[PDB]
RNA sequence: AGGAGGUAAAAAUGUGAAAA
RNA sequence: CGCGGGGUGGAGCAGCCUGGUAGCUCGUCGGGCUCAUAACCCGAAGGUCGUCGGUUCAAAUCCGGCCCCCGCA
RNA sequence: GCUCAACGGAUAAAAGGUACUCCGGGGAUAACAGGCUGAUACCGCCCAAGAGUUCAUAUCGACGGCGGUGUUUGGCACCUCGAUGUCGGCUCAUCACAUCCUGGGGCUGAAGUAGGUCCCAAGGGUAUGGCUGUUCGCCAUUUAAAGUGGUACGCGAGCUG
RNA sequence: AGCCAGGAUGUUGGCUUAGAAGCAGCCAUCAUUUAAAGAAAGCGUAAUAGCUCACUGGUCGAGUCGGCCUGCGCGGAAGA
RNA sequence: CCAGGGCUACACACGUGCUACAAUGGCGCAUACAAAGAGAAGCGACCUCGCGAGAGCAAGCGGACCUCAUAAAGUGCGUCGUAGUCCGGAUUGGAGUCUGCAACUCGACUCCAUGAAGUCGGAAUCGCUAGUAAUCGUGGAUCAGAAUGCCACGGUGAAUAC
RNA sequence: CGGCCGCAAGGUUAAAACUCAAAUGAAUUGACGGGGGCCCGCACAAGCGGUGGAGCAUGUGGUUUAAUUCGAUGCAACGCGAAGAACCUUACCUGGUCUUGACAUCCACGGAAGUUUUCAGAGAUGAGAAUGUGCCUUCGGGAACCGUGAGACAGGUGCUGC
RNA sequence: CCCGCAGAAGAAGCACCGGCUAACUCCGUGCCAGCAGCCGCGGUAAUACGGAGGGUGCAAGCGUUAAUCGGAAUUACUGGG
C-alpha cells in the first residue's frame, strides 16, 4: 500500500517558484509555506481532510 | 512541532544519516491523545518542488518522501486451544532388546 | 649537430527538470 | 527444581585472579583539508561496572539473594 | 609428616567396552502378561451465569464438586529368571452394552422431509483396496452400518517372520 | 384447598417524541371506591384481546398448615 | 492609528575585532613634537566647585583668525624585581552624570570595592616587499542620546627576495 | 537449437523473441588532463606579525519563542543591508480600534481656520464649555483649511530577481 | 422521363489549428488530469492538456485502425559499398 513512493503519490506539493502548498485532495492553498513548516499542519486535518 | 503544539512528545526510534548529508529512513514514536486518529489520515506522500543547489545549475528539481503513519499498539497471542478438536490418538510402537521382548511406546 | 646516466608513494565520489 | 561465564563509555573486550589507582577500538562534537563528502590529521566529553548488603583507611573487584540470556541433563 | 577419592582408613601405588559371550545364582531385582490401586485416562451425575434473536432446562456450558468401570500411561514388586519364549498379518472365533446400523418410543426452535438429543433393547448383521513392518492413521470407492472394548493389548504344542 | 363470579375509573402510564397496553428493555414502585383487585412471574409474547397466582364472600367445617430433632427405606447404581 | 514588548532572547558552534599573558614593561613626576577635519534649536573660553563623569556664568566664531585641543609613544629620574605580582581585566554590589516623555528588559561614561581566565596557543591557517609590516594617538560622517564598527590623517619604522 | 569436429575446454555454421531512435566514422571550436614547453603573481621558497588557545565586542546558524521580521548565506555571505533597534526606527508579535480609509483627485454639504483647556482613556479616538467670526463677493458662494455621504481608486517593506 | 400545388418549407456534419502540414486567442488545472505518426510539450505567463468563440481542410461523407507499393539508390540488373 506504500509502495508508491516516486512519482506516484503528490498529496501535498510544495514549490518554491513562487511559494505556495497546495494539499489536491481538496484544494487547500496556503500561500504562507515557512508557517506551515512549523505548525500550520493542523489546518490540513480540520479542513482538507473532514470530509475525507 | 505540530505535535509540540498537542502536547504529543515525539521520541526518537530510528535514524540513518546520509553519507554526505541528510536522513534516508526515520520513525518516531508520537504518544498522545488523539494521535493516531488524527494522523491515521496523514498516510500520504509529499511532493517537493525546490531549487537544488546540488544540481551546479540550480534548477528545481522535485523531491519525494513518503509519510506512512500505523498506531504501532500492540496486544497479541495469549491461548487459542479449544476443546473442539485434539483427537488425542494414543497407539503403541514397538522396540528392542536381547531375546524375546516387546519394548513398547505408546 | 651526433647520443647516453640521475627524474613523480596515495587522492575515490557528485541521483534527478530550463535556453528566442 | 543442579554447577558454571557474564552484566564496564551508545556498542565491544582487558582491567578482578594476588583488595586503593578503568586502557583501547568504533561511534559522538568540532576544526582544517576540496566547492561538497569520504578518507586523513588534531583535540576532547562520554563507563563506578544490572541490583541490594556485609567487610575495610577503601569493593565494578572476594562472596551471597533477585532478574535476563547461554552450555549439558 | 606426604597419608587414607568412598573420611572404622580392601597397602598412603589404579580408567573403559563386550549384542560370541561364558560360568555360578535371583522373580530377593527390571521388560510382556496377570495382581492390589485408580494419580491419569474414560464414562456418568450435582450447583449453574453465560452463549444461543427473545427464554440456560432446545442444546453446549465456564466456576467447582460427587462417584463408577478396570480398555491408555503410570505407581508398588505379590506370581514366573532349573523359561509365562515374540508386535502385526492370516484363520477361527466368543462375551459385555456405554448402539454403527435395522426395530420400538419421548422432546424440539420436530411445518413437509431430513436431522439433532435422550430412554429401552444383544436378535442378527457389523466392507474392498492404495501406502506403511503395522495396530493407529490418511486417501479412494462404497454400504443399510463399515460400532466401542474384554477375552496372556483373544488366537504362533494352528501358519507366516 | 377444589368449585361458581369479580380481579377495576384516569393509565391509548413517563418514554431517549410512528413504539413494548401488569409481561426482552430502565423506573415513582399513584391518590382512589371497597364482603373486593400487586400498575406484577409464565403463555401467543414485536403490541394486542384473552387464560392464571396474589386478594374478597357462600359450601365442605376439625384438627389443620409451614418447619425442626431423629430411625428405617427409594432413586442415583452401567462390562465383558 | 497607538501603548508595551522583541529585534540585545541562550544547554552550542563559527566568522570578524579590542586588550594581554609581562619587565624591549607597568606605576609616578616634570616634559618636547602632528596632519586632516567639524561647528549653530552648534563647538565652547576664561573662571568657579569636585575624586570623577559634569553643573553654572558665558566672551569669540555661522569660521586659515574663535572653539573642539592638554597629542599619545618616546626621553631624565625613582619604585616594583620575574610572581598568577604593583602585569591584565570581565564579572558583581552600591552611589552618580549625559540625552531623552522614559535608561526595567536595554545604552555610553564615572567613582568605590571585588578581581578570575590568561604563564606566548594543538591539527591547521591568514596578511605583507614599502615609509610596507608591526605599533600609539587624533578628528569626522552615522546620531535626540551612545561604538573597539567605517572613513581619514599623523608619530615611530625593519628583515628577505640565492 | 541442431549438424559437424575435438580426449576435454571449446571451435565452426548460424537465427529469433524482444528493446531504443539512436549507435558509429573523420574533423572543427572551446573546456579539461597526476600531458609538455614558456611566462606571470607574496603560489611556495627567505623572514616578520597574527587567527584558532583566553576575557569581552558584534553578525549569522542552531535552539528557543507571542515575534525573538525579512534578505545575503563556497571563492565573491557572516563589523553585511543597518552611515548605528529603550518609544520612534520596525517591514514583527499581542491587544485595542478605523475601516473609499494614513498619502491623493472628481460629485455633494456646513463652517474662517486655529486655539486655551476638561472628563473617560495606555493610546488611537468620542463627546464638549468659549474666544475669534478672516482674503472677497458669477453676492442661491471661486479659494489655503477640517470633517462627512458615496461611486471610481489609493496604498502594498505581500510573492515572484527563474 | 414529363406536367400541376406547396411551406425555404422535409434534408450537415467530421477532422485539425507548435514544426513536419494550410489555419488562432482567453480561461480552468499545473510532469497532476492528458496528447502523439515523428521531433517532443504539461514542471503556475500552455499558439500542443480540457472547455468556449473564431479559423483551416474536406464535404454525405470525415477521421481512426489494418494491409500492399512508392518515398527507400535503406537488396542498388537498371541503380550501393
Amino acid at each position: 500500500n506504500k509502495s508508491d513512493i516516486g512519482w506516484g503519490s503528490q498529496i501535498r506539493s510544495y514549490v518554491l517558484d513562487d511559494s505556495r502548498i497546495k494539499d489536491l485532495r481538496t484544494g487547500v492553498e496556503t500561500r504562507n509555506t515557512q508557517a506551515v513548516l512549523d505548525g500550520s499542519l493542523d489546518q490540513f486535518i480540520e479542513a482538507s481532510l473532514k470530509a475525507g | 512541532r505540530w505535535a509540540e503544539s498537542r502536547g504529543f512528545k515525539t521520541e526518537i526510534i530510528e535514524e540513518s544519516e546520509g553519507e554526505v548529508a541528510g536522513i534516508k529512513s526515520v520513525t518516531i514514536k508520537i504518544s498522545g491523545d488523539y494521535a493516531y486518529g488524527w494522523l491515521r489520515t496523514e498516510t500520504g506522500v509529499h511532493r517537493l518542488v525546490r531549487k537544488s543547489p546540488f544540481d551546479s545549475g540550480g534548477r528545481r528539481h522535485t523531491s519525494f518522501s513518503s509519510a506512512f503513519v500505523y498506531p504501532e499498539v500492540d496486544d497479541d497471542i495469549d491461548i487459542e486451544i479449544n476443546p473442539a478438536d485434539l483427537r488425542i490418538d494414543v497407539y503403541r510402537t514397538s522396540g528392542a532388546g536381547g531375546q524375546h521382548v516387546n519394548r513398547t511406546e505408546s
